[PDB]
Formats: C-alpha cells, structure tokens, sequence
C-alpha cells in the first residue's frame, strides 16, 4: 500500500509488514537458503586471520578488482584534444560500458564511438568498419580529428590499425590530411592509466615523429605539461592557475576540463576546449616537459627524451606539501621565473591549518587503494600530518613503485606500522580492515562494500569510508574536487579532520552514556 | 639563564608603555626565588588592568556563572541581563557530568532573559518573576534556579533578591541570586567569592537540622574539581579505590543534594584553592570540618597527595593507599619509559588562571621538561607565595600579563611549548611553538590522577614532536 | 534661527515651570518652540498642554513594542500658543534606569527629525539631580548650545549651581556648550540678589534675571496654565515677558568657572548675612 | 587504568567497568535523582504537541538563543580596516569573551582591546579610561586607528565617547588627527549585526561627514560594497573576484580576510590588509554603493543615501541562482560593464548542478535558521531547489523582514508549508523538529545539541544537522567556504545532496535488512 501524501520508494516501502511476510515466504519455501546460523558462521570466518591467509593464496582469482582494461583511458585522453571523437575499433559493448562508466562519474556527456566489429568481422578482419566507420564518424559528429584506440578483440586478432587507416585514406573514404592518431590498448596488458598512456604517446608521435627537423627546444620559452589519467576537474584547473600566477607560459597537453563540465544553458557542446592540434605540433619546441603522474607516463617519457630531446625532470605528483614545493621550484628553475608571494602565502596558509588540525589528525590509521601516482601522493601528505598510513593497496602498481613507496615510508618515523601490495584487490584489502583495524579508508566507491561488511561484525568493527578517488559514483559533484597543489592539501586535509570529527560525533551522540564528551567545541 | 638576564628583559620589555602604565605593570613582573616565603616583596597581584594594554583576563559574572555554578547539573542557572554574556559562556568550559540534557540536567543549555531597552528603562524584576514561572512549567525536574547577575543588573539595582525570597517560598524551591555583575571586581576572582558566599547563604545550610545522613569515618568532599575533560572523575576513583567515600564533588558533575551533603563529611580536599577556600575556611569555622589542599597533577604530586590524604585516617587507609600506589606504579613508569626520552630538557612557558599555573608543574618534571616561566591572570599574593617553591630559581613570573608582554618575553625566551589559553593559541604556533591550551586541555582526556598522566604524556608528545612545526619556512626562503 | 537651549538646576527650584512660563512668553512674541521633557516625571508640560500627559516616549515604545516601531505623532503634542511638547517618561520612583530612558527618547526625537526646519527654539527641560550621563544627553554635540541655570540664593541651590557648573566643563571643553546664565528664581531669602549675582560673577556668567517669588504663579498653576494666559494683566506675567526677552537677546556664552567649595562658603559668609 | 601502547581519552575511557561502577555509586549514593521512569517520562513529554504550546507561550524565558550582542559585530567590523584596533568602551570580561568566540569560528589570533572599566568608573564615568587606554593601546599595539564600541555597561550609564575621545586628544593622551572613530552598541538593543551596522556607519561618519564638499558622485568609476556582518573568507573572496572578472572597478568596505587568514610562516602578524583609511575617505566619489546583505546595513544605509547621496540599489543578498543573477546585472548597469562569457559560464555550471542532482532534492523537508539575510538567502535558493523549507527561524529578525520573507515563500509552490519565526530560540525550534518533523536542519553547531535530542526519542526520528552558518565550532575550516554567488550555489548544493546521500547510505546499511538499496551508483 501507499499513501498519496507520502509515497515510498523502494527502502523504506519493503519494509511493511506485508511484503515482510510475503519475503519470508518467499525465502522458506522455494530458495532452500542456509540457515541463518551458517551464514553467521561463515560471515564470522571470513573477518579471521586465517581466512586472510587462504585469501591471500589466491593465484587465478580475482575478486573485486581495483582498476580498469586500457581503451577506457585512452578515451579520456582522447576527449583532451580539441573536436577530437574517440573512435576505438572493436566491438561496440566496449564503448556502451566507457561512456555509462564516465557518466556515473562526471554526471556528464561522454562522446566516444564505435565501428561495431562482430562475429564476421572477428574472423575476416575489421578493415572494412574502419573504412565506412571512419567516414560515418566523420561525416556525422563533424570532428577536427579521430583517436583510434581498440578493443581486446582487435588485439587478439592482431588488426594493423595504422595499415587499416592508410588504406581507409588511400581510398578515399577520409582525406589524406584528416588526422587520425592510434594506439594499441590491449586490456589484457596494465590497466586503464595504461591506455592513457599509450593514446598519448600515439597522438604525440602522430604529430610530432615526422617532422623534428624544423624544432628547437625552448623557442616557444613554454613548458609542456602532461597530466596523465585525471578525473578531478579541479587537478586541471590549480595547475593551469598556479603556472599563470608564476607567469609561467605552458601548455597542458590533453586537457578535457571543459568538455567534462559543459554549462546546461539549453544546448548540447559535443566538442569544447582542448588541446589544439598547433600546440601538440609545436610541443617539441617548449624549454621542457613536466609529467604530473610519472608512474603511469613510463612510454610517453621515453618518446618525449628521444624525440623531443626534452629533459624531463624527476618529478613526484604535486600532491602534499613537500612535492608541491619541489614541483614549484623545479618549474621556476625551468622557466626563469620566481615563485610568487601569492603562492608563498597559499603554502603558508597551508601549514597553518595542518598546524590548526594537528591534534586531531596525529596517529589516525588508514588503509587506501587507488592509482600508483595518486596512492603514493597520499602516503606521503598523510605522513606529513603526522597519520599513519597501515594498508597501501595498489590494484595496478609494479615492483619498481612499491619499493619507491616503501622508500618514503622509512623515511618517516609515521611509516612504522605500513605496508604496500601490489597486484591485491579489495577483496583483500576487506580482509586487513578486519584483522588489521584501521580508523578510516580512504579510495572509491567500491569502498563502501567494505565499510557495510565491517559494520556486519559490529558498530566498533565499523570502518567509515572517506571518498577520494576514481570512480565515485554514490555522491555527487566531488568530481569538482582538487587533491593536486596547496589547494588540493587544503581539501583534503578538511575533508580528513571533519570525517574523524564526524565520526567522533556519531560516538559521542548517546544521551547518559557516551555525550559527556559531546562537546560543542573541537 | 641568569636573573641578571631576566631582569633586563623586564626592563627592555616595559620600554614602549607610556609612564603610568611602564610603573604599574613593572610591579606584575619578577624573577622568581626560591627563599621568599613572602611574594609581596617580589610581585604584586590581584589588581586592575591597566586600560587599553589587552588582558586576557575575564569578568565576576565568568567567574560565578562560569566556573562555580554552571557545572551544576540538575539546576537551572539563568544569565540575567542582555543575551550575550550567556551566549558566549554556552558550553564553551569542558565541566563534564552525566546526565539526560534538557529534563534532569541543563550544563550545556543557555537560559537568559534577553534583557532589551524596555527591561532596562523599566526594570526586570518582573520579568524574573514570569520567568521563573516559565522555567517551573518547561523544566519541572528543576531541583533549583540561581540567577547569575550580568552588568545592567548591578547599576540599575533590580531586587532580584527579594525576587528569590517570595517565589523560592512560593514555588518551595531554592532560589540563588547572585550578584556576579561583570564590573565588580577585577577579574574573574571576586566571581568565585561572590559565588561561594552566594552557596553559603542560600545553599549550604539547608541540612544543618537533618541527622537522616549515614555518615561514616571515611568522608571526604572534593571541592574546587571542576571536572574538566573528566578529571574530577579520575580523582574520584583514587580517592575511592584507597577506601574513602566522596559525598561530594564541588562543581564538577556536581548535583545540589551533595552540595548541601557536604557539612556531613570528616574532610574537604581542596584543588582550586583560589576558587574555594572561602567555602572550606566557612564549613571549617562552622561545621569544625578540615580542609587540605592536594594535588593531582602527574605521578610525584599525586603519589604526594594520596600519601598525605591517607595519614588523615587510620591505618587501614594507609595500608589501601599504599596498594593502590602499586597498582599504578607499572602504568605511570610505562608512561615515563615511553615519553620521558622524547620530552628530556625541553622548556615550557605556562600563562593561566589562578591554579594551574602552579600545579601542573611536577607534571611536566615527570616528563623531564623544565618551566622556564609561569604567571596567573587573577592570582592573589597567597597564591605566588606557593608558587615560588615550585618554580626554579632565576625563572620568570608574571601576573596579568599584556599580549605585547607576553608576545616579546616568548621571543626571547624561545620555550620549546607553550601552555595557555584559547584567546593565546594561535598567535604563538603562528610563530612556529608548538602550543598546549591549558585551560581546555586542548579538547582532550582528563589530566588528573594516574589515567590522566598517561593522556597529557602523549598530548605534550603529540603536538611538541609533530612534524609541521618544521615546514613552517618555505624552502625557496633561507 | 533654531536655538536649543537646555535648562538645569538644584531640585525643584523651579526649572519646569519657569521654563514654561518663559515659553508661554515667547510664543506671544510669535516665535515657535519645543519643549522636551528629560524628566521621568512626565511633568515638563502640563501647563502647556492643560493636562500630564500620558502619551511619554518611552512608555509609548514599552507599548509599541519597540522605540523603532514609534512614530512622532504619537508622542509629539501642541499645546498654548502652537507650543509644541514631547516628554521622554521613564519607570517610577525607585525601579528601572530613567537615565536610558532619556538617551532612547533623545536619539529617537533625533531621528524622527522632530527638530523641525521652523522651529525658532527648543527648550530641554532636565531633572534637578543629574545623577548620569543620560541627563547630560541634552548637551552632548550637536544638541543644546546654552544652558541656564536656574537658582536662588539659598546656600544648598548655590551650592547645586556651582556643582553643576564643574560638571558642564567636560562637555563645554569637547564641543560647543556654554553657559548663557543664571535665573535666579528668588526664595525670599536675605540679600538674595546679591548673593546670585557674586556667584555668578565667580563663575564667570551673568545673572540673566531676577523671578519673583509670587503666588499667583500657583494659582495659574492649579488651573494646568501658565501666568501669561491665566491672568496676561499679572505682574509676574510682565516678570516671564522680560525673561523671554532676555533670552532672545542674550549674546554672552561662556564656559563656567567652578569654585572651590571654600570659595563657596567665603561667599555665603560675606553677601549672605544682613 | 591505561595501555600505554593504546591510552584513551575520556570518551573511550570512562566506559570501562571500573569507572561505571564508581559513577553508578555517585549517582545513587548522594545525587538524589529523578528516577530513569521519570526522566523518560519527561523527556517523552518535551516531544508532544502540549509541550509545544506551552513552550511557545513564554514571554520571559529564552532558552538556548540564535543571536549575540551588538559590540561583537563592532569588533568584526573594525578588524575590515587597515591597521585597525577595535576597542571596546567599557569591561574587559566582553572583550575576552569576543575574541575567543571568535578566535573558535575562524581558529585564527583576534586583536581587540577593553579599557577595564570597573566598580568605581561605572559610578564616576569611564573618561579617565578613555584617556590612558586610548595612550596605552597607541603606543603598544601602534594601531593607525582606533574603532571605539560600547558594552552594556557604558551604555547603561550613558558614557559620552565622543565628549571622551575629544577631550583625550585636548589632553594630548593621543594626537589630534589620529583617527578614533566610534559607535554606540547597546547589548540590549538588535543583535551583533546591529552592531556592525552601527560600527561602520560611525567609521563612514568620522572620514566623510565634514569633508563632502569637493565630492562628485561618480567621479573614481567605482563601486563600493559594504559585506555587512559575514564570517565566511570565501564570501570576500568571491565578491572580489567577479567584480574583476567584469573589469569593475570596485572599493570593498570593510575588509578583514587578511586578518582572519594570515599565513602560520615563522612570524605573528598582528594586522593585515583591511580597507585603508584613503578608500574611506574617497567612497563618497564612488558610483554608487551596494550593500551586500541590506536587512541589517539600514542604518548604513541611510547614511549612504543622505550624506553621499548614492541611489543605492534594492538588491538582495547574492546568494541562489535569481539573486545573484539580479545583482551582477545591476552592477553592470552601475557600471556599464557588461557581464563576460566567464560568469555566464560559471552560472551554467550550476544549473548544470542542479538538474543533476534535482531528483535527490525534491520534496526534502528543511527546518533552518541564522542572520536574516542568510536565512531568506537559503530559503530563496532552497525554493529553486524544489526543497521545502518548513520551519524559518530568524531569532534576530523583525517585522518586515519577515513580511519579505513571506512574499518569496508565496511566489513558489514550494513555500506552501513553511512558517517563519522571528523572535524565536532553539528550545523553540526543539519543538517544531519533533511535532512536525522535517529530513534535516540547517544551522549552525548549536543545532547539535538538537540533533542529540531528536536521535534520544529514536533512529527513525533523528534530525541529522547540516552545518551552514555562524558559529561552527565543532568542525574545521568550515570559515573558508563560500556561500554567495554561484560558487557559493554550488557549495551549498553539493553539501545538501551529499548530506542527503549520506544519510540514504546510512539508512541502507544493515545486511540483509535494508541494504537491498544499498546503491553504489546514485
Ligand atoms: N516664581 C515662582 N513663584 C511662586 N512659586 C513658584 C515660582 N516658580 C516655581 N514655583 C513653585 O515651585 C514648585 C516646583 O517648581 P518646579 O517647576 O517643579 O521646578 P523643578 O522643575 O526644578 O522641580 C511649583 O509647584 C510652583 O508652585
Ligand atoms: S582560568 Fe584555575 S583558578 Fe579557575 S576556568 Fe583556570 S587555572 Fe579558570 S583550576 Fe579552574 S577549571 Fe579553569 S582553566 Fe581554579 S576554577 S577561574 Mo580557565
Ligand atoms: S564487447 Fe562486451 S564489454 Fe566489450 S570486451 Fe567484449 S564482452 Fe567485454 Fe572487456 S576487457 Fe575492456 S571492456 Fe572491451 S576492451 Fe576487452
Ligand atoms: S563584563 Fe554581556 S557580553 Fe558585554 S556587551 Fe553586555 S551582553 Fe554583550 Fe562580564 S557580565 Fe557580561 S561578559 Fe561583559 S557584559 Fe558584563
Ligand atoms: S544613576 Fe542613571 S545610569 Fe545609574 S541606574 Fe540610575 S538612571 Fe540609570
Ligand atoms: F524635582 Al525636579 F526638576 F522636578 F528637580
Ligand atoms: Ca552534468
Ligand atoms: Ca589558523
Ligand atoms: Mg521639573
């Protein structure tokens, strides 16, 4: 039943008594389920340490990954580029999942196209779909240039993407000088900052290999910035702000801010803004390039020292307050130009509300997942506020990165109690949050499975998830966020002190018992 | 180092105040001795600010409505006058008690006549009246109203005496006006005596005809613990686990039953000195009931104190008190093993009210740590006279000091911590020292007894170690 | 033109009804005036309005709920001679603070813009005991530019005269205040004239005139009017009429010159006996 | 006892048994308390209708107010201008109270001075501590300028600041033309607005007044802006940074977000920024004025209009989607200046915000209170939201205002039940949260205690509190938010949706009970 005046959704609607009743029939009579003292059993099992060690034995199984196949990050690359169409060849399943993916998370248009390869086109080769998919594409979206990435089933097969564009131009079906960047991105091979990667690389060579001849590093007096895999909007934004408050010319290379925050004003913008096809091709002649998230822009480094014959620096993320600093200072050492005392006093005022939340911050543990560069600027910024990071998972992290981790974790007396995994996913990580209780957890939506089995045990069991991270699908507009800069530790460190506040209000809330310390003022 | 230093520094300091004020404020200032037996010849106390020099000193109605009567949990105290002193007061001191807010207990709540232009030019003697009327009908498990007097009550003279008489007679309730108005006195002191004899009169003698109290050889009260983060709760069970019942706590989780209990016990432990004594030499002069002062600030002075308490009884409590010093002996020496190392030699710059200041001294040597400098906001003279063999000799004292003053004595000092007050806080970490707020413990656990060491160990760790005191410097800036 | 005036004095040596009468004087002469009440005692103007009036500021605002919920109407009333009356009120006897009352009816007069464009005076007529700041509101900047002084030459209204005088300085020495004279509104004591007229030398003032004590100011008083409309034919009625003048023509605005209370005593001793 | 390896607090600590027992023994042995029937009984009873009538019909008891008195808007006004010290006429225990009232919202130093009047100076005046305070504080502090305000006390027995000051600098205590300008602030009159109203029409007075003679209106093409009363740095900020993105220019009057933000660098910095003394003097040349929150700048106001004589404009306060439209197309009129491609972008956003988020927002039920024009700033924006705000409480608030208030809440079918309150406290609103209960609160952290209160009748009662407003005490660096202009829209937009989300999580937590609508992707 329903009452006209307040009607109920699905929550607080099946919990009438009626559909109580008709769910226990339901469940007794035909779902022949375990009894209810098993499932405690078993529930009880899997929060034990030897449950962990059983888990942590897995060799085939993966449960609850904690990253995505490579095409889904060649696409925002992609999207980067001014009235550039993602065109991944293969089948069109693929694109369905990218684009709902990025909606849930941008709550934004996503265009990305398909050429549709099926069960024919598997077996005799998709030279055909590119040929018409190309000038479909084209002909119907309008763009300026077309990113081919691929789909697994284009990888297995072995598709030539470059033969099938040649050819799809020698015949006619697109002008010989439309520019059509590729890349391999097999999802069997990394993860989606992977593609990233390999879209970039790609579209730089495309427009960049043939014609070094003429370039000269530094007579644009510009410093090329490459922002890897980025899914805040405001990363985008404090980094183009800080470069202009130093006075510094620069050109951030991919930079999809403005289609993924188009204004609502009673028309649709498939294309707006971008890295312009101009600057990528004068790219080579800027004094140096600087990569935001080294770990997962291994492939565009090497082609940006051997063919740009740029001498990228050795930079950590800008994340935190230390390797922001050194990230200023090593752009004013590039660029000539001093650092401001605008962002002089942005670092003080920094220090000043770490220095505010101190107290409150010191010796908090935290368990947390997400991308290599991004994992380990946390790491780091949380051992700067004096917290204790014990659970560092990285589903798509290497070798060569949890040592560099477990280099910043000796270095500071906070790091005692951490440890990194690599190649573990959250069904693990499920597992250390119960045997290893931490105060918080900090990642993606994925996250808040975990916190709803740990309150299961119990509501001191219970470990509050903090959403920081890709994807975010469960709040709204965090897309909007910053975590890179001063700006960036300024948000992040109030979104830290006012969760544990949070949570300490939601201990101390019980009248007579625990509300004696309900102070008002923390 | 050396007096001869310090005694410069003084003078160097006093160079910017005009005449009137260079003369006056040179008398709040000292190097500390320890032969004086008599502070006057030293320092002098207890007198008025100097106009315009920023004090961080409070008012009478703080110190009564404030301190001594707001901790008490089943009464209604009601802040009479303009909204705003009561606004400001409403929760801002960590008095913890135990008890369902808004129907048995009422700390937390802010109750006022928001005296406008009309109450004023008219008087509020009968506004008093309706509004006792209204707190009897919203409040019923009310166990007693007091009416804390703000300024405009003082100079216009409402009755609010009268006022108390006939409806407390009317209402059969103990009615306590207290005439706290902010401009009387000098501090937030004359507060606390306004408030004790306001207990005195109105409170404290209900009893004297009952004999229905079952009282044993083991009674003690608590005065002057104003529960602060839980530490008259800490010191309760010490005082407990050694064999002695508490009748009472004096303010802190306080209810108005065991206040008016208070005359039946064998022995008054006194904290705050500066706050009580005025009630304890009554109840001493009356009842013929002793009174000790104690103190429970880390391991040596507690360890002191449950050692003295106990020889005021017989040797059963002796023996108790001993068995409990052992049980603790493990937990506190763990504490010092731990935080001792990390805290050695590092000096400490304290400015409080009129207590602390001087008691949480030993505390800080149980650490290893040194204060270089103390001083009081409104201390009277009896009070430095126990300071002076608590302090090192050659250190600094200062009573009532200035924001400049105490700004520029820290510059040259450069203490490794500062402990002191919310209105001082951020100024000094500003500076890059690491500071400790002193009156609020900083929103932490209790201070007190032997759970408390182990809390203040870790807070002093926590926040003098920490690593942002480094970064405070850009690295592009030598 | 507009000249604010503000009346003080010992207690009860006539402020109120001398002042009344003089305006009732001044009106004849045409010229318009005010007359604000700083008493709580509503009582500055019943010989003006033939009646006490009820309608005070301050009790009107009680009422209103708030002074800022007034208006000037209500509380502004003419009375003889299109004399125009306004009394700040106040609580009674023995509770409450009349002084804030008065500041409160002040500004809310300030701000209502009672002091019209036209009016040619305003007279305050304040209590005898100015206890406060709140009755000196009267002359604070911008407001009264000359203060008289009603006396007698009885020691303790001397005595009231002087003392009101040293508190006059602060305001006089910070703004535009001074001292236009003193009424001596005789009491029949010995050598009265001269007495009045050595204090107010002392002080550096001038005796602007002499009122003599006349019954007839009683009996006018007893029907709610002044002497000039209960009976204009009077003598004392011709006694106001040269006040008002003296007033309107009065060009001698000093600030005052207290003694000390010996100089005092020295001066009773020697134009006070015979 | 304690665990050095893991010492609690008092929260965690007082649970154990030993100290249980100990307080079970206090209570029984010598409180004498009510029995727990009893309490529950009462407690019940404070929840019903019958209490609400009862509550509502108090004449003399206010309890738990939503206001402070005038001096503490004085002091917030004072700290706008340039080396500025506010001094308070009158006893010291204010001033103490002012500075840590504020020194627990912003968690910053706060500079203000009293020249400690005491027993004998209520009876024989305050002018001696005119005269040596004004000398004392100039020469320790070396403030440029004095701003003089008032406690109950020196308003009470009337105290003549001007005939004081004036006569302080006869004396010589400070220099003739040093500036001292002041303001009555009756403790009994208004409210801390009323107070900062008062505050800087005196400032206005002191450097205008006598010197409008070679004034022409117009003449500096510029705009001036009085903030009023405002406790949020991003409401400076983001005034300042629209006005330049139009190219206006504009002289904001009163600014303290220097003083209230200064960098923790080594170095105490006890004056910063402010409005000079120079753009005081020249406002009169300005364009116009226009005061960002009107319903308490009146007395400014006047002034402004007489004195300078600007037209200034009926706006409301910038805060929604209409108002903040209205008023940059009113400052591009002022000006000429036409509204760039930035800012209509910026409002795109927004509304790109709030169609994305309208379905979580309909219908919810809010109960809120504040500073008047806050307040009617969220109702209006609230109403564009589709909420519906049922209980409006302005404690502050007159007559008109809430005449105003009603028109807005008429013009919208959402307005169709909600009530507004002035002269109201929190018990007030107590009841209201219980007998006609609404999905959240919005207020400041006096609410808490409220939340406390509904939680204790019962989960499904709970009223979960959204900290907007002045004080917050119990969270950090809420200070640096932004309420105003389209930043401001979408802050407060993504703080209600996600609160709203939060608690939906909350709710459908529970394993095999109500997590069947446990989301992720919302
Ligand atoms: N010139 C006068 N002759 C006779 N009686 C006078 C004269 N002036 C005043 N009075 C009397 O003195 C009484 C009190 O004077 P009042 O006007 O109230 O002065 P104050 O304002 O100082 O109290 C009046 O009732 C009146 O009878
Ligand atoms: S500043 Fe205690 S004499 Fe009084 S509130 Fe603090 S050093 Fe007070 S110990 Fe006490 S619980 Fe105190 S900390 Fe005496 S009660 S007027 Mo501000
Ligand atoms: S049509 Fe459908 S969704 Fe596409 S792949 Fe094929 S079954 Fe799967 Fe899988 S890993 Fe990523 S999403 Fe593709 S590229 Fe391969
Ligand atoms: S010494 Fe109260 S804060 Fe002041 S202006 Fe009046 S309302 Fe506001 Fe002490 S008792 Fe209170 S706090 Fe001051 S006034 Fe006096
Ligand atoms: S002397 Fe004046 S300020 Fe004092 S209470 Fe009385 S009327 Fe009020
Ligand atoms: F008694 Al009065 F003026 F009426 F002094
Ligand atoms: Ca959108
Ligand atoms: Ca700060
Ligand atoms: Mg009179």
């Amino acid at each position: 039943s329903q009452q006209v005046d307040k009607i109920k959704a699905s929550y607080p609607l099946f919990l009438d008594q009626d559909y109580k009743d008709m769910l226990a029939k339901k469940r007794d009579g035909f779902e022949e389920k375990y009894p209810q003292d098993k499932i405690d059993e078993v529930f009880q099992w899997t929060t034990t340490k030897e449950y962990q060690e059983l888990n942590f034995q897995r060799e085939a199984l993966t449960v609850n990954p904690a990253k995505a196949c490579q095409p889904l990050g060649a696409v925002l690359c992609a999207l980067g580029f001014e009235k550039t169409m993602p065109y991944v060849h293969g089948s069109q399943g693929c694109v369905a999942y990218f684009r709902s993916y990025f909606n849930r998370h941008f709550r934004e248009p996503v265009s990305c196209v398909s050429d549709s390869m099926t069960e024919d086109a598997a077996v005799f080769g998709g030279q055909q779909n590119m040929k018409d998919g190309l000038q479909n594409c084209k002909a119907t979206y309008k763009p300026d240039m077309i990113a081919v990435s691929t789909t697994c089933m284009a990888e297995v097969i072995g598709d030539d993407l470059n033969a099938f564009i040649n050819n799809s131009k020698k015949e006619g079906f697109i002008p010989d000088e439309f520019p059509v960047p590729f890349a391999h991105t097999p999802s069997f091979v990394g993860s989606h900052v992977t593609g990233w990667d390999n879209m970039f690389e790609g579209i730089a060579r495309y427009f960049t290999l043939k014609s070094m001849d003429d370039k000269v590093v530094g007579s644009n007096k510009k410093i090329n910035i490459v922002p890897g895999f980025e899914t805040y909007l405001g990363n985008f934004r404090v980094i183009k702000r800080m470069l202009s408050e130093m006075g510094v010319g620069y050109s951030l290379l991919s930079d999809p801010e403005e289609v993924l925050d188009t204004p609502a004003d009673g028309q649709f913008r498939m294309y707006a803004g971008g890295t312009t096809q101009e600057e990528m091709k004068d790219a080579p002649n800027a004094l140096n390039t600087v990569l935001l998230q080294p770990w997962h822009l291994e492939k565009t480094k090497k082609f940006v020292e051997g063919t740009w014959k740029h001498e990228v620096p050795k930079l950590n993320i800008p994340m935190g307050l230390d390797w922001t600093d050194e990230f200023l200072m090593k752009v004013s050492e590039i660029s000539g130009q001093p650092i401001p005392a605008s962002l002089t006093k942005e670092r003080g005022r920094l220090v000043d509300m770490m220095t505010d939340s101190h107290t409150w911050l010191h010796g908090k543990r935290f368990a947390l997942w997400g991308d290599p560069d991004f994992v380990m600027g946390l790491v780091k910024f949380l051992l700067e506020l004096g917290c204790e990071p014990v659970h560092i998972l990285c589903h798509n992290g290497n070798k060569r990165w949890k040592k560099a981790v477990d280099a910043i974790l000796a270095a500071s007396p906070y790091g005692k109690n951490a440890t990194v995994y690599i190649g573990k996913d959250l069904w693990h990580l499920r597992s250390l949050v119960f045997t290893d209780k931490p105060d918080f957890m900090i990642g993606n939506s994925y996250g808040k499975f975990i916190q709803r089995d740990t309150l299961h045990k119990g509501k001191e069991f219970e470990v509050p998830l903090i959403r920081i991270g890709f994807p975010i699908f469960d709040r709204h507009h965090l897309h909007r966020s910053t975590t890179l800069g001063y700006e960036g530790a300024m948000q992040i460190l109030t979104t830290l002190v006012n969760s544990i506040l949070e949570r300490l209000d939601e201990e101390t809330r019980g009248m007579q018992a625990t509300d004696y310390n309900h102070d008002l003022v923390r | 180092m050396s007096r001869e230093e310090v005694e410069s520094l003084i003078q160097e300091v006093l160079e910017v105040y005009p005449e009137k004020a260079r003369k006056d404020r040179n008398k709040h200032l000292a190097v500390n001795d320890p032969a004086v037996t008599q502070s006057k010849k030293c320092i002098i106390s207890n007198k008025k600010s100097q106009p315009g020099l920023m004090t961080i000193r409070g008012c009478a109605y703080a110190g009564s409505k404030g301190v001594v009567w707001g901790p008490i949990k089943d009464m209604i105290h009601i802040s009479h006058g303009p909204v705003g002193c009561g606004q400001y007061s409403r929760a801002g001191r960590r008095n913890y008690y135990i008890g369902t807010t808004g129907v048995n207990a009422f700390v937390t709540m802010n109750f006022t006549s928001d005296f406008q232009e009309k109450d004023i030019v008219f008087g509020g003697d009968k506004k008093l009246a309706k509004l006792i009327d209204e707190v009897e009908t919203l409040f019923p498990l009310n166990k007693g109203i007091s009416v804390q007097s703000e300024c405009p009550i003082g100079l216009i003279g409402d009755d609010i005496e009268s006022v108390s008489k006939v409806k407390g007679a009317e209402l059969s309730k103990t009615i306590v006006p207290v005439r706290c108005e902010g401009f009387r006195g000098v501090s937030q002191s004359l507060g606390h005596h306004i408030a004790n004899d306001a207990v005195r009169d109105w409170v404290l003698g209900k009893r004297d005809e009952d004999t229905t109290f079952a009282s044993t050889p083991y009674d003690v009260a608590i005065i002057g613990d104003y529960n602060i983060g839980g530490d008259a709760w800490s010191s309760r069970i010490l005082l407990e686990e050694m064999g002695l019942r508490c009748v009472a706590q004096w303010s802190g989780d306080g209810s108005i039953s065991e206040i008016e209990l208070t005359p039946k016990v064998k022995l008054n432990l006194v904290h705050c000195y500066r706050s009580m004594n005025y009630i304890s030499r009554h109840m001493e002069e009356k009842y013929g009931i002793p009174w000790m002062e104690y103190n429970f600030f880390g391991p040596t002075k507690t360890i002191e104190s449950l050692r003295a308490i106990a020889a005021k009884f017989d040797e059963s409590i002796q023996k108790k008190c001993e068995e409990v010093i052992a049980k603790y002996k493990p937990e506190w020496e763990a504490v010092v093993a731990k935080y001792r190392p990390r805290l050695e030699g590092k000096r400490v710059m304290l400015y409080i009210g009129g207590l602390r200041p001087r008691h949480v001294i030993g505390a800080y040597e149980d650490l290893g740590m040194e204060v270089v400098g103390t001083g009081y906001e409104f201390a009277h003279n009896d009070d430095y006279d126990r300071t002076m063999k608590e302090m090192g000799d050659s250190t600094l004292l200062y009573d009532d000091v200035t924001g400049y003053e105490f700004e520029e004595f820290v510059k040259r000092i450069k203490p490794d911590l500062i402990g002191s007050g919310i209105k001082e806080k951020f100024i000094f970490q500003k500076m890059g020292i690491p500071f400790r707020e002193m009156h609020s413990w900083d929103y932490s656990g209790p201070y007190h007894g032997f759970d408390g060491f182990a809390i203040f160990a870790r807070d002093m760790d926590m926040t003098l170690n920490n690593p942002c005191w480094k970064k405070l410097q850009a690295p592009w800036e030598a | 033109a507009m000249r604010q005036c503000a009346i003080y004095g010992k207690g009860g040596i006539g402020k109120s009804t001398t002042t009344q009468n003089l305006v009732a004087a001044l009106a004849e002469m045409g010229k318009k005036v005010m007359i604000v009440g700083c008493d709580p005692k509503a009582d500055s103007t019943r010989l003006i309005l033939h009646s006490k009036a009820q309608n005070t500021i301050m009790e009107m605002a009680a009422e209103a709920g708030t002074v800022e919920d007034l208006e000037l109407e209500d509380v502004l009333k003419a009375g003889y001679g299109g004399v125009k009356c306004v009394e700040s009120g106040g609580p009674e006897p023995g509770v409450g603070c009349a002084g804030r009352g008065v500041i409160t009816a002040i500004n809310f007069l300030e701000e209502e813009g009672a002091y019209e464009d036209d009016l040619d005076f305003v007279f305050y007529d304040v209590l005898g005991d100015v206890v406060c700041g709140g009755f000196a509101m009267p002359i604070r900047e911008n407001k009264a530019q000359e203060i008289y002084i009603v006396c007698s030459g009885e020691m303790m209204a001397m005595y009231a005269a002087n003392n009101i005088s040293k508190g006059i300085v602060k305001y006089a020495n910070s703004g535009s205040v001074r001292l236009g004279g003193l009424i001596c509104n005789s009491r029949n004591t010995d050598r009265e004239d001269e007495l009045i007229i050595a204090l107010a030398n002392k002080l550096g003032t001038q005796m602007i005139h002499f009122v003599p004590r006349d019954n007839v100011v009683q009996r006018a008083e007893i029907r709610r009017m002044t002497v000039i409309e209960y009976d204009p034919k009077a003598k004392q009625a011709d006694e106001y009429r040269a006040l008002a003048r003296k007033v309107v023509d009065n060009k001698l605005l000093v600030i005052p010159n207290p003694i000390t209370m010996d100089e005092l005593e020295e001066l009773l001793m020697e134009f006070g006996i015979m």
